[PDB]
């Protein structure tokens, strides 16, 4: 919808805390961030979520769910990277 | 990786 | 919930 | 995203917008190297869409953007359609994205890697700005 | 299905079982000839997924289940993503089903069809029988 | 989840009823059923929804998504196949 | 199309 | 509401 390439800060939550909202629908694999007063909505799947490591970028969650409506007071679901990250080398080196 | 040429502004 |  | 705003064009080198062979935009992605863009499983990717690099502004006819084509669409095999968990898919490009200063590479984690609770991280993409 | 029944074997020759690579069941789909299934977009199929054919009981180990390979998936591309409107796919096989008492295909209708309200139809399927 | 294939008998319902239930989120190309004691759910996706016409199944929808803990009360969203048929036929053609 | 060789039963 |  927007045209041009949106942007937000929002805060990383633990996955007890995210199970308060969401309950077993949060994995491991999954990471919860943001019910700050900003939401990642439809279109946004598949982007990135990234934290500054050590002075860079680092891919930290895919956008992948939420709430319907993307409620900002409730946090959106992303996958979590470090539990993947593993297969994403596997795939790399032997493709 | 992770650093860009051009600067994210917060 | 719903997917992104 | 919802209460985001505008981002400095070309500083998140990183995202991509996959694109459909209509020209509509339905996912978002990340460079992690030439060669390769990680996206969502569940976006459900095929070889007959896109890859679109360096792009800020989707109305746009006189960016310099990089119209990349899909040699192969790899879905994580742990996958949960019913879940949405695990949901990741690395794109492998037929042609390589060539790096400039609007298009590079995101790096990765260590599986190892501990990002706290309460830690201020970036999302950044073209999905609604409203419900 | 919740509160669905177990159907006579075979007697829903058309139904079909996509499983991903490490033998999950992911999605159903439809035979409409020997060399086409119609699924879902939003299932994502890829090319190395597979389509089951003739199989009632997914614990066995002796049912005569044909299993089929992917072509080419054809997603419909007026597919949205964002509203999963126009969720249709096509998925060409690279072998032809073999047509038997418990393989065969369902008729599609003519853009022209009148499905009424009220009208009592059947929904098949190896979904969740509770939430 | 079950080993062996279910089924299901359930109503077709009109989009304005449907409305009455998801809204704007029912489209044209899609079509309701359900909302009688039963439902497709989750695992289900990308399956049929058949009609006896003068004596033989019809393809009428593809099961495509509903309430999230798949409520009998709610209505089920197939994707609608009249709707989408014209499509079918000239795939197959050029294919 | 659409006629089972096997009979459902509803 | 969800996918199916």
């Amino acid at each position: 919808t927007p045209d041009r390439l949106q942007q937000a800060s929002l805060p990383l939550l633990s996955n007890t805390n995210c199970k308060k909202y969401w309950g077993t629908k949060i994995k491991d694999a999954m990471i919860c961030a943001g019910a700050s007063g900003v939401s990642s909505c439809m279109g946004d799947s598949g982007g990135p979520l990234v934290c500054k490591k050590n002075g860079a970028w680092t891919l930290v969650g895919i956008v992948s769910w939420g709430s319907s409506t993307c409620s900002t007071s409730t946090p959106g679901v992303y996958a979590r990277v470090t539990a993947l990250v593993n297969w994403v080398q596997q795939t790399l080196a032997a493709n | 990786c992770g650093v860009p040429a051009i600067q994210p502004v917060l | 919930p719903g997917a992104y | 995203i919802v209460n985001g705003e505008e981002a400095v064009p070309g500083s998140w080198p990183w995202q991509v917008s996959l694109q459909d062979k209509t020209g509509f935009h339905f996912c978002g992605g990340s460079l992690i190297n030439e060669n390769w863009v990680v996206t969502a499983a569940h976006c459900g990717v095929t070889t007959s869409d896109v890859v679109v690099a360096g792009e800020f502004d989707q109305g746009s006819s006189s960016e310099k953007i990089q119209k990349l084509k899909i040699a192969k669409v790899f879905k994580n095999s742990k996958y949960n359609s019913l879940t949405i968990n695990n949901d990741i898919t690395l794109l492998k490009l037929s042609t390589a994205a060539s790096f400039s200063q609007t298009v590079s590479a995101v790096c990765l984690p260590s599986a190892s890697d501990d990002f706290a609770a309460g830690t201020t991280c970036v999302t950044t993409g073209w999905g609604l700005t409203r419900y």
